[PDB]
RNA sequence: AUUGACGGGGGCCCGCACAAGCGGUGGAGCAUGUGGUUUAAUUCGAUGCAACGCGAAGAACCUUACCUGGUCUUGACAUCCACGGAAGUUUUCAGAGAUGAGAAUGUGCCUUCGGGAACCGUGAGACAGGUGCUGCAUGGCUGUCGUCAGCUCGUGUUGUGAAAUGUUGGGUUAAGUCCCGCAACGAGCGCAACCCUUAUCCUUUGUUGCCAGCGGUCCGGCCGGGAACUCAAAGGAGACUGCCAGUGAUAAACUGGAGGAAGGUGGGGAUGACGUCAAGUCAUCAUGGCCCUUACGACCAGGGCUACACACGUGCUACAAUGGCGCAUACAAAGAGAAGCGACCUCGCGAGAGCAAGCGGACCUCAUAAAGUGCGUCGUAGUCCGGAUUGGAGUCUGCAACUCGACUCCAUGAAGUCGGAAUCGCUAGUAAUCGUGGAUCAGAAUGCCACGGUGAAUACGUUCCCGGGCCUUGUACACACCGCC
C-alpha cells in the first residue's frame, strides 16, 4: 500500500502497480517481484502485510523517487555549470540529443511562440 | 562426373552452347541441359538530368542458366569437350 | 560512444603537447584543432585553446570535464535570437 | 461513371448461417482487410441477439433492419443555382446497404465495452425503435420537403 | 520564265502561328508551300497549264 | 470505258493518283468489290479517255477538252 | 513530347546489343570501361573511315572488335599495316590480346550514323544546312529506304534564336517496335555552337 | 566534375592499396581480443598517424565517365545519366528496358 | 486408381488426389481443421464436394505451397473440383455453374513509379 | 472576310472531374524538404498546376562546390623541352595537416655496350585549371498539356486572296476506331497491332527443385529409387466478336447467350504524334561567347551544409478494446551476397562478441514473415493507450561519432481522447491494413524502388466543380479574356 513513500494502487496487479513508483519501469518492477516472491498478477490488495515489507526491501535495492530526482537534477545541473554543449542545449530549452530545430523540437520548446 | 554450368545474358545463344555440349557428348550418357531459375537483376534510373524525380527508366539483365551432367566420361569426351569451341557470351564453368 | 575496449580516442600531436606541457610546467593555452580528442586526467589545469572553426577558444580544463571531447567547450554556431 | 456499365460482384454467403445480406453485413463492419475479426463480432453479436429474443439469429436481424431501413431521401439537384434538396424513393438493395451502415456507424460511437455487446445492443434497440441508427432514419423521413 | 513576287503568309494554331510562302508566276500561276523554293515550283507548274 | 456509280471528283483531272487505285485493285475482297464498284470500267483506259447529276464529271471533261 | 531512343526500345526485339559479352558484377563495370576506351580510340583514329559502329566481343580472356566501315580499304591499308597499329593500341587498352575484323558498310547512304555524320561534316565546313538534309533524305529513298527522316537542332545559319527543323519521306513508325529502324545522332562544333543531327533510316518490318 | 576532383580520388585509391596490410594490422591488435593494452594503445596511436587518404572509407563512387559523385551504380561503375545514354546505344551487354 | 487435379488461386498452388473412401481430408499430413482454423477456409474447401454431394464418398490427399490462408484454400477448392472432373465427366456443367472451375486470375498488382503502391497516388496540394 | 483563341453562347462527348462510397491531410509528437530569419559560412540549383522525402540511389572526416585560418604558383590534373636522377621501399624530427628537413636501402628492364622508356624531381613557357557568368547564344537529356485523339501533307478541286476541302456529315468506337455518304483521291505521323509480364494447357529436359506409386527407415525426400505431380524455362497451343440469337441502314457495330482458364483492348506494363510553356538543366556531360590566371586555379586542418522567435509542403507514429500486453502456434513472394552473405556452437538482459562451417548460390547465408489463430490478462482510465523528451550505462562501423551516426539496456513517460474553414487518394485483388526485400552505402531510411499476405465500400446518374475532345455561333481578342478598353 506504501512503498518508497507514495501510495501504490491497490486495485492493480503487482507488476502495474510497483510502476507507480518513480525509478521502476516494467523491468524493474517484475524483478522486485521476482525476488520478493510474489506473483506478477496478484493485486496489491491481495498481499499480506508481511509480503508488504518484503516488497519495500527489494526497493530500498534502487534509488527511486527523491533521491533519483535529486540525482537526474544534478546529472542536468553538472552539465549547465560545465558549459558543454548539452549544457548550453539544457540552459536554452531545445534539443541536447542532435534533433532538428528548424522545425518540431516542440517537446523541447512548447507551444509556437507568435511573431 | 563432369557438371557444366552455362551462364549467357541471351536464351537463344545459352540453347545453341547447350547443344553443341551434348551433341558431342552423345556421341557417355549426359543428362540435361536442366534450365535453372533465371536471375533478373533490375535497375531504376532518373532519366532528367535535374529534377523531376518521377521521371524514371527501368532496365533488366536477365542472367540465363544451364546445367549438363556427363555420366561415365570417356578419354575422347574430356577432349571432344576441349577441342570444342561455343560462342562468346556464354560462360562456361566445370566441376568434376 | 566509442566502445570501451577500444579505449579513448586522443590525436597523437595533442597527447604528446600535453605531456611535454605538464613536464615543463605551468604553460601559455595549447593551441589544437583537435576537438575529436578526449579530455584526460593530466590535462586537468592546462588551457587548452579549442578551434571552433574560426577562432581559438580557451577552455581551462577541470576534473569534471575528464571523458568529455574538447568540441564540447568550443560551440561553432553563434546565436544571440530571432527580432533583435 | 459517364459510361454507367457498372455490374456487381459475387458475394460469398457468410460461412456460419449461409445469407449474402450477413456476408454484406460482415464486410461493412471490416476494416483494414480483418474479415476474421469482423466475422467474430457479428456472430458473437447474434448469438447475444438470439439468447436476448427467443428466436433465429437471422430473424433478429430482419428485426433490426426493417427499424432502420429507410423508403426515401433526399438528393441534391442543380437547378436555378440554388441547389434543392428533392425527396426521391430507395430501391431496396440501397436499403438494406444504408440500413448496415447506420446500424454500424451507431454501434461505433455507442459507450458498451466490445463492438460485439455495442453491436447486439444497437441491434437489440434497433429492433424496438430506440437507438441512433432509429433516430437517422427518422431524421432522413424527417428531411424528405419538390 | 517570271517569278513576280514572293509573300510569306500566315495562319495562326493552338500552338502558335503556322507560316508559309506564296509565289506568283508568269511564263499565270499562283504557288503556295511551307518553303518558297516549293511555292515557286507549284506556281511554274500551274502557269504552264493556264 | 465507263463510270457507272460515283465519279470520284478528280477521277480525271487527279488521274495520276486515281491510277494508283486502279495499280491496287489491278495487283489484289471488301476492298475489292468497293473497288470494282466504283473504277472497275477505267482499269484498262489507260490514261486521258477519248470521250464520256454528272456536273463534276462534265466539268472535269471541260477541264481537259475530253 | 519526349521520345524513346528508338534504338534501345528495340534491343532484343530487332536490334542487336553492340556489346556481346557475359561478365558477373566483378567484371562487369571495368570492361564497361574498357569498352569505352576502346570505342574512344577507335573512333578518334579512324574519323576519315566512314565508321558506323563499333562491335565488341570478349571470348575468354580477350577482346574481339568488329569494325563496320564504309572505307574499309584505308582501316586496313597497306598488306595490313594500319589495321596491326589498332591492334596493338587495342590490345593495351584492354588489357588482353586483341582481334580487330572489318565488316564492310554497303549503302552508307542507309546506314543513320555515317549519314549523320555526312551532315555534321557538311555543317562545319558552312554548308547550308536545308541542302544537307534534303541530299541525305534523297540519298537514301534512292538507294531503297522504306523512309528517312533527318532532324537538325541549333543556331542553324548561326541565327541567334536556336530552332529544330525536320524532313521526312516514306514511312518511319517509331511506334512499332519490329520496324527496323535505324537510328543514330552526330554533333557539328560550328563557330556559333553545338549543332545536333538526327538520323532514323526505315528498312521495313522485322 | 572538376580534373582535381578526379585527381583527389586517384591519389585516395593509391594511398588506400599502398598502406592496405599495414591498418589491417593494426586493426588487428586494436581489435584483439588477447592483445596488450600497451599494445593496443600504440597501435590506435600508430593507425593516427597513417595518411588519411589510406582509409577506404575517404573513397567516394565517381562515375567513371563523367567523376559525378552522385547516382552512382556499382555494377557498371557509371552514373545514372551515362548508364542511360550506354544502355540505349546497345553497349551495356544483356540490358534492356524492362516491363513486368 | 487416384483421380488428380492442380487447383492455383494468388500464388498457391494445391496438389490434389482423390480415391473412392469416406471423408478423409488431409492437407500436408494434417487434418482440414488442423491446418485451417477459419470457417471461410473450410467452407471453400469443402464446396466442390458438397455441390456433387460427395463429402462422405471420397477421401482426399492434399499438398499445397504458396500465398496465404485464403490462397491456399482457394488452390485447393480449384484443384478439388478438376480431380472431381477426372472422376466424373458429368460434374463439370454444375462444377461451372457454380464458378469452382474458373481459374480465378486476379493477382496482386505491380508497384508503380511515383505511386505509393500499384494505384494509391501521394497527395497533392 | 480568313485562321485561331476566348464567351457568365448553343449542341454533343470524355476522365476518380463530380456524384455514390471507403480511407486520409488540415489539429498532436516526431521524420523530412522548402521559405524565412540567423550565421564566419549556413554551398549551388528546383518555384502555380508541372518547385518543396525535388537534382541528393543515402553531408561525421571524405563527399564539398561554402566559411575561417594555414599554404602553392607551368601548378592537384596533360602534352612538348632541357638537365640531373632507376623506380620504389624502410624510417626519424618539426608541423593541425598541407609540407619542410634528414637518415637508410634499391639501381633494374629494353640494350646495333649508340642506347632509349617504365618512373621521379627541378628550371622554363607555350599552356594547364575554373561546380566562374549567360538554360534568353546552344547540343543532349527531361517535365508538361496527355496516352489526350489528335496533327498534317501530296495531287485534285473551290476562293481575287488570307484560306478551304480532304479531317465535315449519318451511324459507331477506348480511339481521325470502323462503316456509309461525300469534290475529293490517296498518304504520313499518331490510335491499334507487333514487345514484356500475368491467367489455362501441351511437348521437351529433370538437379541443387519434385515425392504420386513402390522398397526401406534413424520417420527427416532421410535413403534406394521414381519422372507422375508442384516447380524450373525453352518451344508450342489458346480469344478472333470466331460460334449462336436479337438489334441495326442487306453496314459498321451493339445487347445477350454458348463453349472456354480466360470474352469483347481478359488484367498490368513498356510505348508519349505535330506542337505548347524563351518550362527545367552551362553544377552530369558537351558547347558559342564572356570572365579569372602568384587566382574565380590548387593543397590542407578545423567549422558549415544538421543553425531556430517562426510559416508552408510531403510523410511516420498515435490518440486505443475491430485494441495493448504475455504465452503458444499457422500460411508468402520477391530479392541480395566475396575488402561479401555469414550458419552452428559458446559468451552477453541486449545491441553485440568470440570461434568458425557453407556459399559466386533452385544447394549455403541474409531469413523471425507480419497481420492471423488459440489461450490468458487489462476493463475504458490520459489507462497495462501513446512513446515524444531527458538522465545514466553500453554496442558497432569508422583514422575519428563534441558540433553531427545507428542501435541496445535501465530509468523517464510529453503532446495526443479522432482534428475548424478547407483539402487529397482510390472503381478491385483496387482502397485500407500487414509484414518482406533492394539500390545508394564503411556506417547512416519514417524516403525511394520493388515483393507478397489479408482484403472492402460504392457508382442513381452527368445538373454542378476541374481538365480535355468534336461541331457550330458572336467577337472591337491575336502579348490571343491573366485579352481589349
Ligand atoms: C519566375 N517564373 C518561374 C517565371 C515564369 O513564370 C515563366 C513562365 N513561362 O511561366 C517563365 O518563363 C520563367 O520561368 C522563365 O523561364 C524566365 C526566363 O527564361 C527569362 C530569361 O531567361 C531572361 C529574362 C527574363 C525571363 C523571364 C521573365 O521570362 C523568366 C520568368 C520565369
Ligand atoms: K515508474
Ligand atoms: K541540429
Ligand atoms: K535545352
Ligand atoms: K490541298
Ligand atoms: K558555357
Ligand atoms: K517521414
Ligand atoms: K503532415
Ligand atoms: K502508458
Ligand atoms: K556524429
Ligand atoms: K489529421
Ligand atoms: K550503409
Ligand atoms: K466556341
Ligand atoms: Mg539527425
Ligand atoms: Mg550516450
Ligand atoms: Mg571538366
Ligand atoms: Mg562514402
Ligand atoms: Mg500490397
Ligand atoms: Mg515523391
Ligand atoms: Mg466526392
Ligand atoms: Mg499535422
Ligand atoms: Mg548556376
Ligand atoms: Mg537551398
Ligand atoms: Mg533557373
Ligand atoms: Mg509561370
Ligand atoms: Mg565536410
Ligand atoms: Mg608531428
Ligand atoms: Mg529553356
Ligand atoms: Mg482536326
Ligand atoms: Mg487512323
Ligand atoms: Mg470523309
Ligand atoms: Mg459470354
Ligand atoms: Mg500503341
Ligand atoms: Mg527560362
Ligand atoms: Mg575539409
Ligand atoms: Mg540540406
Ligand atoms: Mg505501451
Ligand atoms: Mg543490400
Ligand atoms: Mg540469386
Ligand atoms: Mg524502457
Ligand atoms: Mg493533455
Ligand atoms: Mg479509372
Ligand atoms: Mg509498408
Ligand atoms: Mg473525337
Amino acid at each position: 500500500a506504501r512503498i518508497a513513500g507514495i501510495n501504490i494502487p491497490d486495485h492493480k496487479h503487482a507488476v502495474i502497480a510497483l510502476t507507480s513508483i518513480y525509478g521502476v519501469g516494467k523491468t524493474r518492477s517484475k524483478a522486485i517481484l521476482a525476488a520478493a516472491g510474489i506473483a506478477e498478477d496478484v493485486k496489491i490488495s491481495e498481499l499480506s502485510e508481511g509480503q508488504i515489507d518484503t516488497l519495500r526491501d527489494e526497493v530500498a535495492k534502487f534509488v527511486v523517487e527523491g533521491d533519483l530526482r535529486r540525482e537526474i537534477s544534478m546529472s542536468i545541473k553538472r552539465l549547465m555549470d560545465l558549459g558543454c554543449y548539452r549544457g548550453l542545449r539544457h540552459r536554452r530549452g531545445l534539443p541536447v540529443r542532435g534533433q532538428r530545430t528548424k522545425t518540431n523540437a516542440r517537446t523541447r520548446k512548447g507551444p509556437r511562440k507568435p511573431i | 562426373r563432369i557438371r557444366i554450368r552455362l551462364k549467357a545474358f541471351d536464351h537463344r545463344l545459352i540453347d545453341q552452347a547447350t547443344a553443341e555440349i551434348v551433341e558431342t557428348a552423345k556421341r557417355a550418357q549426359v543428362r540435361g541441359p536442366i534450365p535453372l531459375p533465371t536471375r533478373k537483376e533490375r535497375f531504376t534510373v532518373l532519366i532528367s538530368p535535374h529534377v523531376n524525380k518521377d521521371a524514371r527508366d527501368q532496365y533488366e539483365i536477365r542472367t540465363h542458366l544451364r546445367l549438363v551432367d556427363i555420366v561415365e566420361p570417356t578419354e575422347k569426351t574430356v577432349d571432344a569437350l576441349m577441342r570444342l569451341d561455343l560462342a562468346a557470351g556464354v560462360d562456361v564453368q566445370i566441376s568434376l | 560512444p566509442r566502445s570501451l575496449k577500444k579505449g579513448p580516442f586522443i590525436d597523437l600531436h595533442l597527447l604528446k603537447k600535453v605531456e611535454k606541457a605538464v613536464e615543463s610546467g605551468d604553460k601559455k593555452p595549447l593551441r589544437t584543432w583537435s576537438r575529436r580528442s578526449t579530455i584526460f586526467p593530466n590535462m586537468i589545469g592546462l588551457t587548452i585553446a579549442v578551434h571552433n572553426g574560426r577562432q581559438h577558444v580557451p577552455v581551462f580544463v577541470t576534473d569534471e570535464m575528464v571523458g568529455h571531447k574538447l568540441g564540447e567547450f568550443a560551440p561553432t554556431r553563434t546565436y544571440r535570437g530571432h527580432a533583435a | 461513371p459517364r459510361r454507367r456499365v457498372i455490374g456487381q460482384r459475387k458475394i460469398l454467403p457468410d460461412p456460419k448461417f449461409g445469407s449474402e445480406l450477413l456476408a454484406k453485413f460482415v464486410n461493412i463492419l471490416m476494416v483494414d482487410g480483418k474479415k476474421s475479426t469482423a466475422e467474430s463480432i457479428v456472430y458473437s453479436a447474434l448469438e447475444t441477439l438470439a439468447q436476448r429474443s427467443g428466436k433465429s439469429e437471422l430473424e433478429a436481424f430482419e428485426v433490426a433492419l426493417e427499424n432502420v431501413r429507410p423508403t426515401v431521401e433526399v438528393k441534391s439537384r442543380r437547378v436555378g443555382g440554388s441547389t434543392y434538396q428533392v425527396p426521391v424513393e430507395v430501391r431496396p438493395v440501397r436499403r438494406n446497404a444504408l440500413a448496415m451502415r447506420w446500424i454500424v456507424e451507431a454501434a461505433r460511437k455507442r459507450g458498451d465495452k466490445s463492438m460485439a455487446l455495442r453491436l447486439a445492443n444497437e441491434l437489440s434497440d434497433a429492433a424496438e425503435n430506440k437507438g441512433t441508427a432509429v433516430k437517422k432514419r427518422e431524421d432522413v423521413h424527417r428531411m424528405a420537403n419538390f | 520564265e517570271k517569278l513576280i513576287a514572293v509573300n510569306r503568309v500566315s495562319k495562326t494554331v493552338k500552338g502558335g502561328r503556322i507560316f508559309s510562302f506564296t509565289a506568283l508566276t508568269v511564263v499565270f500561276g499562283y504557288g503556295k508551300a511551307r518553303e518558297v523554293p516549293a511555292a515557286i515550283q507549284k506556281a511554274m507548274e500551274k502557269a504552264r497549264r493556264n | 470505258f465507263f463510270v457507272n456509280h460515283r465519279w470520284l471528283g478528280g477521277m480525271l483531272t487527279n488521274w495520276k493518283t486515281v491510277r494508283q487505285s486502279i495499280k491496287r485493285l489491278k495487283d489484289l475482297t471488301r476492298e475489292l468489290e468497293k473497288l470494282e464498284n466504283s473504277l472497275g470500267g477505267i482499269k484498262d483506259m489507260g490514261g486521258l479517255p477519248d470521250a464520256l447529276h454528272e456536273h463534276i464529271a462534265i466539268k472535269e471533261a471541260n477541264n481537259l477538252g475530253i | 513530347g519526349q521520345k524513346v531512343h528508338p534504338n534501345g526500345i528495340r534491343l532484343g526485339i530487332v536490334k542487336p546489343w553492340n556489346s556481346t559479352w557475359f561478365a558477373n558484377t566483378k567484371e562487369f563495370a571495368d570492361n564497361l570501361d574498357s569498352d569505352f576506351k576502346v570505342r574512344q580510340y577507335l573512333t578518334k583514329e579512324l574519323a576519315k573511315a566512314s565508321v558506323s559502329r563499333i562491335v565488341i566481343e570478349r571470348p575468354a580472356k580477350s577482346i574481339r572488335v568488329t569494325i563496320h566501315t564504309a572505307r574499309p580499304g584505308i582501316v586496313i591499308g597497306k598488306k595490313g599495316e594500319d589495321v596491326e597499329k589498332l591492334r596493338k593500341v587495342v590490345a593495351d587498352i584492354a588489357g588482353v590480346p586483341a582481334q580487330i575484323n572489318i565488316a564492310e558498310v554497303r549503302k552508307p547512304e542507309l546506314d543513320a550514323k555515317l549519314v549523320a555524320d555526312s551532315i555534321t561534316s557538311q555543317l562545319e565546313r558552312r554548308v547550308m544546312f536545308r541542302r544537307a538534309m534534303k541530299r541525305a533524305v534523297q540519298n537514301a529513298m534512292r538507294l531503297g529506304a522504306k523512309g528517312i527522316k533527318v532532324e537538325v537542332s541549333g543556331r542553324l545559319g548561326g541565327a541567334e534564336i536556336a530552332r529544330t527543323e525536320w524532313y521526312r519521306e516514306g514511312r518511319v513508325p517509331l511506334h512499332t517496335l519490329r520496324a527496323d529502324i535505324d537510328y543514330n545522332t552526330s554533333e557539328a562544333h560550328t563557330t556559333y555552337g553545338v549543332i545536333g543531327v538526327k538520323v532514323w533510316i526505315f528498312k521495313g518490318e522485322i | 566534375a572538376k580534373q582535381s576532383m578526379k585527381a583527389r580520388e586517384v591519389k585516395r585509391v593509391a594511398l588506400a592499396d599502398k598502406y592496405f596490410a599495414k591498418r589491417a594490422e593494426l586493426k588487428a591488435i586494436i581489435s584483439d581480443v588477447n592483445a596488450s593494452d600497451e599494445d593496443r594503445w600504440n597501435a590506435v596511436l600508430k593507425l593516427q598517424t597513417l595518411p588519411r587518404d589510406s582509409s577506404p572509407s575517404r573513397q567516394r563512387n565517381r562515375c567513371r565517365q563523367t567523376g559525378r559523385p552522385h547516382g552512382f551504380l556499382r555494377k557498371f561503375g557509371l552514373s545514372r545519366i551515362k548508364v542511360r545514354e550506354a544502355a540505349m546505344r546497345g553497349e551495356i551487354p544483356g540490358l534492356k528496358k524492362a516491363s513486368w | 486408381n487416384q483421380y488428380y487435379g492442380t487447383g492455383r488461386r494468388k500464388s498457391s498452388a494445391a496438389r490434389v488426389f482423390i480415391k473412392p473412401g469416406n471423408g478423409k481430408i488431409v492437407i500436408n499430413q494434417r487434418s482440414l481443421e488442423q491446418y485451417f482454423g477459419r470457417e471461410t477456409a473450410r467452407m471453400v474447401v469443402r464446396q466442390p464436394l458438397e455441390l456433387v454431394d460427395m463429402v462422405e464418398k471420397l477421401d482426399l490427399y492434399i499438398t499445397v505451397k504458396g500465398g496465404g490462408i485464403s490462397g491456399q484454400a482457394g488452390a485447393i477448392r480449384h484443384g478439388i473440383t478438376r480431380a472431381l472432373m477426372e472422376y466424373d465427366e458429368s460434374l463439370r456443367s454444375e462444377l461451372r455453374k457454380a464458378g469452382f472451375v474458373t481459374r480465378d486470375a486476379r493477382q496482386v498488382e505491380r508497384k508503380k513509379v511515383g505511386l505509393r503502391k500499384a494505384r494509391r497516388r501521394p497527395q497533392f496540394s
